[PDB]
């Protein structure tokens, strides 16, 4: 295909958890967190996430607890059977800004805004794409390129018009950890997040495939000295042969 | 007399993983046959796990994916488990039908074993295939539309067997749960079938790679191949566990993780890797029944290589001609696989088409000629 | 009788042939038979039979 | 124990002859009103005693139970029941 | 237990459905879907009949259209995604008087009416069970019974104290066929109408199960003839001993 | 030498459903065998066929079997003959262990098919469960709790083994979804029980009415006893189509079409007609423990038959004073099943127990003693 058409492919960055042995940086978790909460969440929801899944990775219990409960969720019918909200609680989902697709499609001139719990494995290049495409908006298009109505031109997205428009810009959040916001760091540190949010288990896996890795070493190791040492009877047997 | 020949069901037993006798120098290409039990074994406990946790309905199977990746306990390792370890089986069938191509294993007297290999490959490929298709992401909704569309080929009633496959007029909550009861089953059957054709190689016994008898100089199973066996189990297991611990979506389209929405096909469309060589004979080919037919027929054509492989000597360790006609034939096998990935543009097109002209012209021209010639070289060569 | 053993009973395919067009036949047949006869047993109970009002 | 067609392990047969017709030259309902009356009341009668009594007995247990039952649930049961609660 | 605590047995009545050949009387049937909607929709859902569900069994295509045009159901949502209704299609269920089941029982004095669907099967007796309790109200409770508070004295309902009213009176409905609303009749419409609510394909059922019975009947006969005729040589096997 | 001879595969086929040699003189109770083939043939389509329209979710579930009903074409057959059938496979399972235990076939040579039938008759006895629980109806979660709190009985672990098997803190979701995966698997393995104790039978043969050896006077299997057993499948399929056709629902409880509520249990709990024995022996005991190891100690005592059992003579035609011991036990075990199915109230408690202690007495005592008495009996009374 025409470059256009595949979208340049993303840069191949040094992401704290790229490396076998390498956990996500949580402190860029957080950071993270704050910046899909104050800038993607207008648009993006993370539904595949509860609050208690925060819990122990970003935020403590408590304050996890604290997101939850600023919100309102559907309760069970009251004894009368009226509908009810509630405060949250951990195991709610964190709640999306739209009640369906249409709506989404009404705000976004059309497009609709990806769930983001899964992007980071729904897309060649992972971190990397989000990354790539979140800082890889040029001032001015290629001279050339026409785009579709409200549209923006993005490389790294495939055709190259995407419907987002750019949406960090330097000192948009404010951390609580006092790190300067710049693009590249909010994207970095809102990439990292998505990134957990599609695969969470991943510092756990990555744990147990080095515990895994040793044994099943140590024991491809043994297997084989065992194999040679059973073989070796028949490896080393010789034969004389005098013709009848 | 031993317990274990006494008894009738130790018996059998021990005919098979003890006492059976085996040729004394089977390389490690005789592997394969154990992995892919041991594959056929970890998809079974992997797989009957997942279906604790997986619901089969439309509206909640992609969804019940994201709740074992995230929810239950260990539920990543088994969902990646199931779906790397569906990667290493094909390696391995591959490997292992490679080998039997190579020492000539499919000819007499183990044309049976073969032929119901053939068939196990066949239902290998149905069933990977209707696993693929119960994430229900966007690959797998299209992926259940193609495959059930195969039977469009079929003329006339062809159609209506696609809806009754269907159960429905398109793919949806009804072929996601027949899809679903179907994946379960096909696995026991397949293991069956497993079964079976050991059961017809028993008579013969296991080829060597001489390709000559081994009557003359035999070892018992275990201990010999079973140590054997466990020194791949273990390289087998570090591979796996590479991919499932450190990597586990390498082997995976990206586009399995967006649900499936049928109004709009990935522009990007690729089967899974097992899939791409005859998934390149189907691009290949431009009629609707042809691409069919070509595609099918490059897995029931294997079924003639006893018919077609005219020589007097089985397998290829001796015959340099052979063997050079087996690398090309294997490496065209590796070349569709890779047009099977490429998007459809020039000049893929022209090559692929080339490709699987090559791949039939193996069974049906060269392997009878090159395999009649060197009968020849190997007498006149000799006298 | 000896005609009718060697025609359709002799062979085999034949025999097999026989049977599968009887079972054509009968299934035809006992289908209309028996919709006859339910018919005829529920009568003015069924829709059909009702079906008329409206 | 046992073996196969040939080499089933019968102890060496010797003298016995046995006869059968061709199923087409035999009738296969040949007496079959003898057999369904009188065969079957002969083999009926013989085995009735060991179906006769264990249901007649048990029958009996559960009549006796059943009929207790229900009358300890009646109102000139109540006192019965109280004692056996 | 005692009899109060079983509830009576019902007696068990004539049945057009009873009989192996029987199908039920569609004409009581339609009637009894009259009942339903006139006098048991108050309370009780239907949840597992969709309007097509009725067509060629009670009603024609056109009448069942009309009975779910006339009712508004949830559509999607519209372009701006904001909720909206439409007309209902046959493939739509009979929708329930109550949104939940708080709101069922705040309606009924705390008990729950269940839906209908499978009352037929739900209950023993079935038919006669629903016949009987909708028409086995005593004017008066037997002397002695002391009823919990908003139940009704019903000798079929275990423990004898319901929390459903009698219902049917004497031309509480009006037939468009002419037929005398009777309590009584009402019952018998009602319960039939209900024992095909749980089992519409009753009356395929069975004529299938008449096709099955002959043409197995004929199938064991003649292989019982078959088996005697290949068995025949055994059983006609005779043998003469010499000893050796 | 004859294909069905040679061929290795046909041969197998051959030994077991063709030549295989038969005593001549089995009557029609050695036909239960071939009927619970046949149930379990009729289980394995009509469950696949459910489980391509069941939806394993609680929310879900009692729903799709609605679905199933209403909706799905033929569901209603499909559905009844699953259920029906599985009523049938207990009418069938016990008299097969009726004609075993009568004739003693639990006797040498044949401890070894009777000891891996008896746990073929426990892996239907879950999988039957596994299945009941499927529908989720009321009486469906009340037994999955019992079932999977009779581990509580276990000491110490127990508690948490409960919580572990039902995946939550009561009987949900999790439970439903992982008995819909166990419920698909246990027939299979149990087609593999069954196929190995007819692997074990083949080295005695099958026994005889008479309990003499029948080396002497053999039938092919085919065609006299596959004729044989024709009749009864014919007469089963009657059986069958009475109940699924006319009565599809004599056979079970109400209370399941009640979707569940774990609020409340039913006030007449009764399980299934072929549990009902087992229940009233778990009712009888008033401990925790001892309710359950009875309950499992009444299938498990049958793996002492063998031993027990002091006969020099080989089943009940030739012993009268056996036949009414067991005339007594067989009408016992059918008092137990009418006692599962009562109240709980006097005078069905004391005779439960009752019950509880003649059945396990004829095991412990009553078997042994008479059955060396006539031993003697034979000996002196043919002097
Ligand atoms: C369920 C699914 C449906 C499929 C049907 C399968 C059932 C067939 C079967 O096994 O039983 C038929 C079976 C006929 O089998 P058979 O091969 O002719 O003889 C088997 C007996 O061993 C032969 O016993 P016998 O020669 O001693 O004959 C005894 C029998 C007479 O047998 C008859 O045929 C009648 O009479 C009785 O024992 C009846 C008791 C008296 C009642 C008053 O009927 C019985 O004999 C039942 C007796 C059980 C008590
Ligand atoms: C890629 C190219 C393949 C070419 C192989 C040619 C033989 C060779 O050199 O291999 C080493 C060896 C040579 O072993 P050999 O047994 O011929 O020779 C041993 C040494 N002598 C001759 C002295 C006895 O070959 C193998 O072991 C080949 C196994 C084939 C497996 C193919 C897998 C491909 C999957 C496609 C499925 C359709
Ligand atoms: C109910 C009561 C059972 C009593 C049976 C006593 C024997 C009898 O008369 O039966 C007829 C026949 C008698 O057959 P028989 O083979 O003993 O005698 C044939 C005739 N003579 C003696 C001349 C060779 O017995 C059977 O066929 C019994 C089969 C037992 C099946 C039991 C099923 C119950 C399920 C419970 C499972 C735990
Ligand atoms: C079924 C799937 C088969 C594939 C197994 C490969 C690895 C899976 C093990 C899970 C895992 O992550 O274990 C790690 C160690 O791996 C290891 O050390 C396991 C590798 C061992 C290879 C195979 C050896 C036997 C395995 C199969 C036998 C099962 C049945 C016999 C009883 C670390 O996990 P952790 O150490 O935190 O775990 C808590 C105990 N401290
Ligand atoms: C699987 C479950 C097995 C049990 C079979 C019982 C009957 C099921 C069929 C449905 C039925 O009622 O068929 C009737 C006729 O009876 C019949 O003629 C059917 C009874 C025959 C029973 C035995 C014959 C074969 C059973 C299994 C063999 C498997 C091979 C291929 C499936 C109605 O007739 P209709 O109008 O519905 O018929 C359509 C064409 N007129
Ligand atoms: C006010 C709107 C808006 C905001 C703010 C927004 N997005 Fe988006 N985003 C969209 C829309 C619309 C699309 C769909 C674009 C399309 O498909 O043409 C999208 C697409 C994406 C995609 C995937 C594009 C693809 O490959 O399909 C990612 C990843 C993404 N957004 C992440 C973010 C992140 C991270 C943020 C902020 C940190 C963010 N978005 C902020 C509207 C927004
Ligand atoms: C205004 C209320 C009301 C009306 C009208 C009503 N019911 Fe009910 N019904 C109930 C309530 C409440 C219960 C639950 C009673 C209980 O469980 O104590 C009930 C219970 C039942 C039951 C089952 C009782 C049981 O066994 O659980 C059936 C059957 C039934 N109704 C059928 C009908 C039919 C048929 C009609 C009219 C043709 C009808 N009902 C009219 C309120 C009503
Ligand atoms: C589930 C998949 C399969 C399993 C588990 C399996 C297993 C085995 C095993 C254990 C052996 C004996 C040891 C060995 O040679 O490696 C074997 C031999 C064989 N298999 Fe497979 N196999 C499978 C699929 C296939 C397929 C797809 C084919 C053919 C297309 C095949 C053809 C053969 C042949 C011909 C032999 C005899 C080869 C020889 O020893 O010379 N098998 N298989
Ligand atoms: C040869 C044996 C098997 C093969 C080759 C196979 C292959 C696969 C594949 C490729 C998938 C797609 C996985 C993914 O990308 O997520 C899958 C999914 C699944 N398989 Fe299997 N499978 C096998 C056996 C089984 C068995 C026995 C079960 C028993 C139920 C099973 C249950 C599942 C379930 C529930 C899923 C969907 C959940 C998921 O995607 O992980 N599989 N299988
Ligand atoms: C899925 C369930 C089962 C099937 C399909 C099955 C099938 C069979 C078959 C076909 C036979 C040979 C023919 C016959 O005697 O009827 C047989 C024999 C036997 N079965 Fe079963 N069986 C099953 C369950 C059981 C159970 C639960 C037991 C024991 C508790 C049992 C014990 C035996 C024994 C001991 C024999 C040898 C009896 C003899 O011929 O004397 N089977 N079974
Ligand atoms: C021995 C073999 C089997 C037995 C004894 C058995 C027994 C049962 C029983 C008693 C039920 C409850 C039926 C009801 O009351 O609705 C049931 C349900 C079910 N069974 Fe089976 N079953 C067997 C094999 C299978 C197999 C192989 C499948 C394959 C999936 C299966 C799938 C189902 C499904 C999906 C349900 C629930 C839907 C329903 O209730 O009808 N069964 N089974
Ligand atoms: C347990 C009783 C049932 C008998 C079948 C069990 C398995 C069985 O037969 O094991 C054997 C170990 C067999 N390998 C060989 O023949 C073998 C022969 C020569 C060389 C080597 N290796 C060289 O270095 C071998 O590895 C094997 O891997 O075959 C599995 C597939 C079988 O499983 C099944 O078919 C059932 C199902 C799980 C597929
Ligand atoms: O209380 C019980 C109960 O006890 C069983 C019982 C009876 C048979 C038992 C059993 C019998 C034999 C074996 Cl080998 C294992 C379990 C299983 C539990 C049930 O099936 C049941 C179903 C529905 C509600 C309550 C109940």
């Amino acid at each position: 295909m025409t470059a256009a058409e595949h979208g340049l492919h993303p840069a191949e960055y040094p992401w704290p958890q790229n490396g076998m042995l390498s956990t996500f940086d949580h402190a860029s978790l957080r950071r993270g967190y704050q910046v899909y909460k104050e800038v993607c969440a207008a648009c993006h929801s993370l539904d595949r996430i509860a609050w208690r899944n925060l819990v122990g990775v970003t935020h403590t219990t408590d304050e996890a607890k604290a997101f939850a409960e600023e919100l309102e969720y559907d309760d069970e019918p009251d004894d009368e059977g009226n509908p009810r909200k509630r405060p949250g609680k951990l195991a709610d989902y964190i709640p999306g800004p739209y009640p369906n697709e249409q709506a989404a499609r009404a705000a976004n001139q059309g497009a609709l805004p990806p769930d983001l719990s899964l992007i980071a494995k729904a897309r060649h290049g992972g971190a990397d794409y989000i990354f790539a495409l979140l800082t890889g908006y040029p001032d001015e298009p290629p001279a050339g390129v026409v785009l579709a109505p409200g549209m923006n031109y993005n490389p790294y997205f495939p055709g190259g018009g995407i419907g987002m428009a750019r949406t960090l810009f330097d000192g948009v959040v404010e951390y609580e950890d006092g790190t300067p916001a710049t693009t590249s760091q909010m994207a970095k540190d809102v990439a990292a997040f998505l990134t957990w949010a599609a695969e969470p288990e991943h510092d756990e896996r990555k744990k147990l495939g080095l515990k895994a890795i040793i044994v099943i070493s140590a024991m491809l190791g043994l297997s084989v000295y065992i194999k040679k040492f059973k073989w070796s009877p028949i490896k080393n047997r010789k034969f004389i042969y005098n013709p009848p | 007399m031993a317990l274990r020949k006494k008894n009738s069901l130790l018996n059998m037993a021990n005919s098979y993983v003890l006492d059976s006798p085996q040729p004394s120098n089977l390389n490690y290409f005789w592997n394969f046959g154990s992995l892919l039990a041991l594959c056929l074994v970890i998809q079974l406990a992997t797989g009957i796990t997942l279906a604790m946790h997986y619901t089969s309905h439309a509206s909640l199977a992609f969804d019940s994916v994201e709740h074992i990746m995230r929810d239950v306990n260990f539920g990543w390792f088994i969902r990646y488990a199931h779906a790397n370890t569906a990667s290493f089986f094909f390696i391995c069938i591959y490997a292992h039908m490679g080998r039997n191509i190579y020492y000539g294993s499919y000819k007499t007297p183990r044309v049976l074993p073969w032929s119901i290999g053939v068939i196990i490959f066949l239902l290998l490929i149905i069933t990977a295939f209707m696993g693929y298709v119960l994430v229900f992401g966007q690959m797998s909704l299209w992926g259940a539309t193609v495959i059930c569309n195969l039977v469009s080929a079929i003329p006339w009633l062809g159609e209506d067997i696609v809806h009754f496959l269907w159960g429905g007029f398109s793919v949806g909550n009804p072929t996601l749960q027949r899809f679903f009861a179907l994946h379960y089953l096909m696995p026991f059957v397949l293991a069956v079938f497993a079964l079976l054709h050991l059961i017809a190689l028993h008579t013969a016994g296991s080829s060597n790679p001489l390709g000559i008898t081994s009557n003359v100089d035999k070892l018992s199973m275990h201990p010999y191949y079973s140590f054997k066996d466990l020194i791949t189990v273990f390289a087998f297991l570090l591979m796996f566990t590479l991919f499932v611990f450190f990597s586990p979506d390498k082997l995976g389209h990206p586009d399995n993780y967006i649900p499936a929405n049928p109004m709009v096909t990935p522009a990007s469309i690729v089967p899974e890797w097992y899939l791409l060589p005859f998934y390149a004979i189907l691009r290949a080919i431009p009629d609707k029944l042809g691409g069919v037919i070509a595609m099918v027929a490059a897995i029931l054509i294997l079924l003639i290589l006893p018919i077609v492989d005219r020589s007097i000597i089985r397998g290829n360790a001796f015959k340099p001609i052979s063997k050079l006609l087996f690398g090309f034939f294997i490496c065209n096998f590796l070349l569709l696989g890779v047009l099977g990935q490429v998007h459809i543009e020039p000049p893929f097109i022209v090559l692929g088409q080339i490709c699987t002209i090559f791949y039939f012209s193996y069974f049906l021209i060269l392997l009878p000629m090159v395999s009649t010639i060197e009968n020849i070289f190997f007498y006149i060569g000799s006298l | 009788a000896t005609t009718f053993y060697n025609v359709f009973v002799k062979r085999n395919s034949a025999f097999v042939a026989t049977i599968l067009a009887s079972a054509f036949v009968f299934d035809m047949t006992f289908e209309t038979a028996i919709d006859n006869f339910w018919d005829r047993i529920n009568a003015g109970k069924q829709w059909k039979d009702i079906r008329h009002k409206y | 124990y046992m073996g196969w067609w040939g080499h089933m392990g019968s102890p060496p047969q010797k003298g016995i002859a046995g006869y059968t017709i061709s199923p087409f030259a035999a009738r296969p309902f040949a007496g079959v009103v003898h057999a369904a009356i009188f065969n079957t009341f002969r083999r009926t009668k013989n085995q009735a005693l060991f179906v006769i009594l264990p249901v007649s007995f048990f029958y009996y247990v559960w009549t006796q139970a059943s009929e207790k039952n229900e009358w300890l649930y009646t109102k000139a049961g109540r006192h019965e029941l109280a004692k056996a609660l």
